[PDB]
């Protein structure tokens, strides 16, 4: 009997989704058809309209406390909850429902664990994370926009293969993905070290591949496994093909300061 | 309440069906219908169900970091936002990327087109041609010989292959645990493939989703990641370095560049052998049981920007040549200029915004993004438990973008009619879609039925691309030119760079001391579904304004200040339900737009 899913999707991008499709290891066929069963998602199911709303309700009754709730985007409070409508209601009516019997709640991405972008400021909808919403359930943070598809697909191995959550750290962000931050094991660690940067884009620094700190990196405050795993079945990430780390595994990312601002205070960091 | 528009006889005094949520799509709508005694839709209305207000949001910001804004306005079309709004910002400040920031873009551009394209059709569209239970009664040797004759050069085709999908498949559903497939509409009579056909889909379906992982992997090479790889006001940041000093020491080296060969060779592979032949049987197989619906706005009015200029900066050179086409007359495209404040506007009548003059349409550049949700009177239902919309009054999140006033659709099928009508003007770059499309008409008039022993047609394009087949179609071939494109850019960059070229980004006016104190610019992108368009304003360093206006804004529009129809809404009009209670149809049509609903109201 394989753990059911019920993928929900709120104020979001998709991007999420999207991830979670590109991972090798395992593969999302293998996760679909052999591990999970993906029960509701809005991107891939067969059903619409009234067949689809069937299946929650369905699914909540035949394994009531034994699914898990996965959550990609975030539920808006303003605009009477009206900026996302399912049903002909507010999403966050149907977040509350489904939330109730979950066994666990998946946060993925930074939506669904921070605000991401809808939550920039001035934050138009009131766009709020569910652990802000949902305060009485078991919930993991999967930050990032998107997250690593590996980062993705372990997370869901880890609470099959146990039936438990992984250990957090005290954002509630599991330990076995975001222990380390991106300057951690950034492979540019030794150019920062010795002092060696790019000053502007495509000078003589950049081509030899120095550090980005001075280009806006926010490598050194930034948790995520984007330097080691790195993306696309390991085969580059942000820093390795050019552009420093934007921060997007980290609460409130958009509202830092431009993207090309340096850090203030390098020594910090060394 | 009844009225006429653009042809259509709208009638909303039939019995009411709503599908909320409407599934497999990006993001999220509503749609109603009324259906005659006949069960024939006489009235459609779109409803795009979310906003999150990226205009408002990026007020006051830096146009340098824009680009990552507007990236996560969809992570299905994941980045094309990002390269409209570079465009935009160097637009406005004069900046002229080097050539091989240009190429390197466009093949970005092109791998999004692809995997999009792919993507969409196997995972989104497919299960509305396709009864996957019916699969599970195909006979695998005969699903052999069937994918023989829908795609010889396919290697993937023995019967013990098919029965070994079959089993697991068997194995899945026997389960109980139906999964994507529960409550699925399996067995209605609007299924018309026989079950080989259906499980050789199925196996596609299978296939894709291992494959299209791979296809991305040019972004993440060129950008880091994907979803939403990086993108750079003045160019690209993926540095050139060939020198043993740049082994891999440099983002982009000779490595990587083969790396990059060797995934648009594959991707050329799928084009031709696996996807475009299933779209050609599939339509074939649907043509002849009849289903030429859904041709909503594609028989009068197509529009987009045109794109990918083999000449970077020329225009008059683009491969995919834009415009507008407005009755039906493809013997006169209208050029379409995005700067033109009479062109490209958007009303919000029936939209939940408001504006000092809601009479009136405005230009993206005097664009104004406020929301105001409120419902009709005559709604069934509360303002937080919607029974029945009113589409008397205002109904969606998406805007109304119109064209000198007119409704369009746009999307693959619109320009594949731009491109043939071009072709037919004396257009020399339309060269390659023009053959695409007669090749196609000979595909599923003679050569698919007389090799399924089914009778000839003699549909002509004008009679069989304004159709859900046709939308179909143009999409699956817009990939492989897309695939052929830029394989012919990769040419042009390593031979760019070998030749001593290795600039990568223009930083002459990066920093914005240099930069004008006011400035206005425009970006447009031939995105995976139509026409996109970034309109910025800048003022003291800060973005004073920005616009977009996306294709699933074009095509799920709501009605107009006029009362016209949007894309969709004709669309579903004038289209039989076997069961009105089961979406068959709907679905079917509404897919062949690809919907991305998170675009069409960022
Ligand atoms: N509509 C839309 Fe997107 Ni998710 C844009 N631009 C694209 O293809
Ligand atoms: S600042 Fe950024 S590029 Fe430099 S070592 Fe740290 S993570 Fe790497
Ligand atoms: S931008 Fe995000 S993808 Fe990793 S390198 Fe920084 S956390
Ligand atoms: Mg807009």
């Amino acid at each position: 009997p394989r753990t059911p899913v019920l993928w929900l999707h709120g104020l979001e991008c998709t991007c999420c989704s999207e991830s979670f499709i590109r991972s090798a290891h395992p593969l999302a066929k293998d996760v679909v058809l052999s591990m999970i069963s993906l029960d509701y998602d809005d991107t891939l199911m067969a059903a619409a309209g009234h067949q689809a709303e069937a299946i929650l309700e369905e699914i909540m009754t035949k394994y009531k406390g034994n699914y898990i709730l996965a959550v990609e985007g975030n539920p808006p409070l303003n605009q009477d909850g009206m900026s996302c409508i399912i049903g002909g209601r507010p999403f966050i009516e149907q977040l509350k429902y489904v939330a109730k019997d979950a066994k666990a709640i998946i946060s993925w991405g930074s939506c669904a664990s921070w605000g991401c972008v809808q939550a920039a400021k001035p934050n138009p909808t009131q766009a709020t994370p569910v652990h802000k919403v949902i305060t009485d359930k078991p919930i993991i943070k999967v930050p990032g926009c998107p997250p690593i598809a590996e980062v993705m697909t372990g997370v869901i191995t880890y609470m099959l293969t146990f039936d438990r959550i992984p250990e957090l750290d005290r954002q509630g962000r599991p330990k076995m993905f975001y222990s380390q931050r991106i300057h951690d094991k950034c492979y540019r660690r030794p150019h920062f070290d010795a002092g060696q940067f790019v000053e502007e884009w495509d000078d003589e620094s950049a081509r030899k591949g120095f550090c980005l700190y001075k280009m806006g990196c926010k490598g050194p405050t930034t948790y995520n496994a984007c330097s080691t795993t790195r993306w696309n079945e390991g085969t580059s990430f942000p820093i390795q093909s050019g552009h420093g780390c934007i921060g997007c595994s980290e609460d409130g990312f958009w509202d830092k300061g431009s993207f090309y601002d340096r850090l203030t205070g390098i020594s910090q960091f060394g | 309440s009844a009225y006429a528009t653009q042809g259509f006889n709208l009638d909303d005094r039939g019995r009411r069906i709503v599908v909320d949520p409407v599934t497999r799509i990006e993001g999220h709508m509503r749609c109603e219908v009324n259906v005659d005694a006949n069960n024939v839709i006489r009235n459609a209305v779109s409803t795009g169900t979310m906003w999150r207000g990226l205009e408002v949001i990026l007020k006051g910001r830096d146009p340098r970091d824009a680009w990552a804004f507007v990236e996560r306005i969809c992570g299905v079309c994941t980045g094309c936002h990002a390269l409209a709004s570079v465009r935009a910002v160097e637009n406005a400040l004069d900046i002229r990327i080097p050539k091989n920031a240009h190429l390197i873009r466009e093949i970005m551009a092109k791998t999004l087109q692809v995997h999009d394209h792919a993507v969409h059709f196997y995972h989104l569209h497919a299960l509305d041609w396709v009864d996957v239970m019916s699969a599970l009664k195909a006979d695998p040797k005969r699903t052999s010989e069937l994918q023989q004759l829908v795609s010889p050069a396919h290697p993937l085709s023995s019967a013990g292959y098919f029965r070994d999908i079959q089993n697991r498949l068997k194995r899945f559903v026997e389960s109980g645990q139906l999964g994507p497939f529960m409550n699925g509409y399996w067995g209605s009579k609007a299924y018309v493939l026989p079950p080989e056909a259906n499980l050789m889909a199925v196996t596609h379906y299978l296939e894709a989703l291992d494959l299209q992982k791979e296809w991305v992997k040019i972004h993440t090479i060129f950008g880091g990641k994907n979803p939403h790889p990086n993108y750079l006001v003045g160019g690209v940041p993926c540095a050139i370095n060939l020198d043993g000093i740049g082994a891999a020491s440099a983002p982009v080296n000779m490595e990587r560049l083969s790396f990059v060969k060797a995934r648009i060779d594959e991707i050329i592979e799928f084009n031709k052998n696996v996807y475009v032949p299933d779209v050609l049987a599939i339509g074939t197989l649907y043509k002849q049981a009849g289903w030429l619906y859904g041709g909503g706005l594609a028989a009068t009015n197509v529009l987009d920007y045109g794109e990918y200029p083999n000449v970077a900066y020329n225009k008059s050179t683009d491969q995919l040549p834009g415009g507008a086409i407005l009755n039906g007359n493809w013997d006169e495209v209208f050029p379409v200029d995005p700067r033109d404040s009479q062109q490209v506007q958007e009303f919000v009548s029936h939209s939940w915004y408001k504006y000092a003059d809601e009479s009136v349409g405005l230009h993206p550049w005097d664009g104004v993004t406020e929301p105001n949700y409120v419902l009709g009177a005559n709604t069934k239902g509360t303002r937080t438990r919607i029974e029945q919309i009113d589409e008397s009054a205002k109904y969606s999140w998406i805007k109304s973008p119109r064209w000198r006033g007119h409704a369009m659709e746009v999307g693959p099928l619109s320009r594949y009619i731009l491109a043939y009508a071009h072709a037919r003007s004396g257009n020399k770059y339309a060269e390659r879609p023009k053959e695409q499309l007669e090749y196609s008409a000979q595909m599923i008039n003679s050569a698919i039925p007389k090799a399924l022993g089914l009778p000839e047609t003699q549909y002509t394009l004008k009679q069989l691309l304004p159709s859900t087949i046709g939308r179909t179609l143009a999409r699956a071939l817009e990939s492989q030119y897309c695939g052929e494109m830029m394989h012919s850019d990769w040419h042009d960059l390593v031979a760019n760079i070998r030749a001593g070229d290795t600039a990568t980004a223009n930083v002459d006016k990066w920093d914005p001391a240099t930069w004008p104190l006011q400035a206005k610019g425009v970006g447009t992108v031939a995105a995976p579904r139509g026409a996109l368009g970034h309109w910025i304003r800048i003022k003291d360093g800060r973005i004073e304004n920005y616009q977009c206006v996306v294709p699933t804004t074009w095509n799920g529009s709501p009605r107009d200040y006029k009362g016209q129809i949007g894309a969709f809404e004709a669309s579903l009009m004038n289209t039989p339900m076997v069961n009105p209670e089961q979406p068959v149809e709907i679905l079917r049509t509404l897919h062949s737009f690809d919907p991305c609903l998170a675009c069409s109201t960022h």
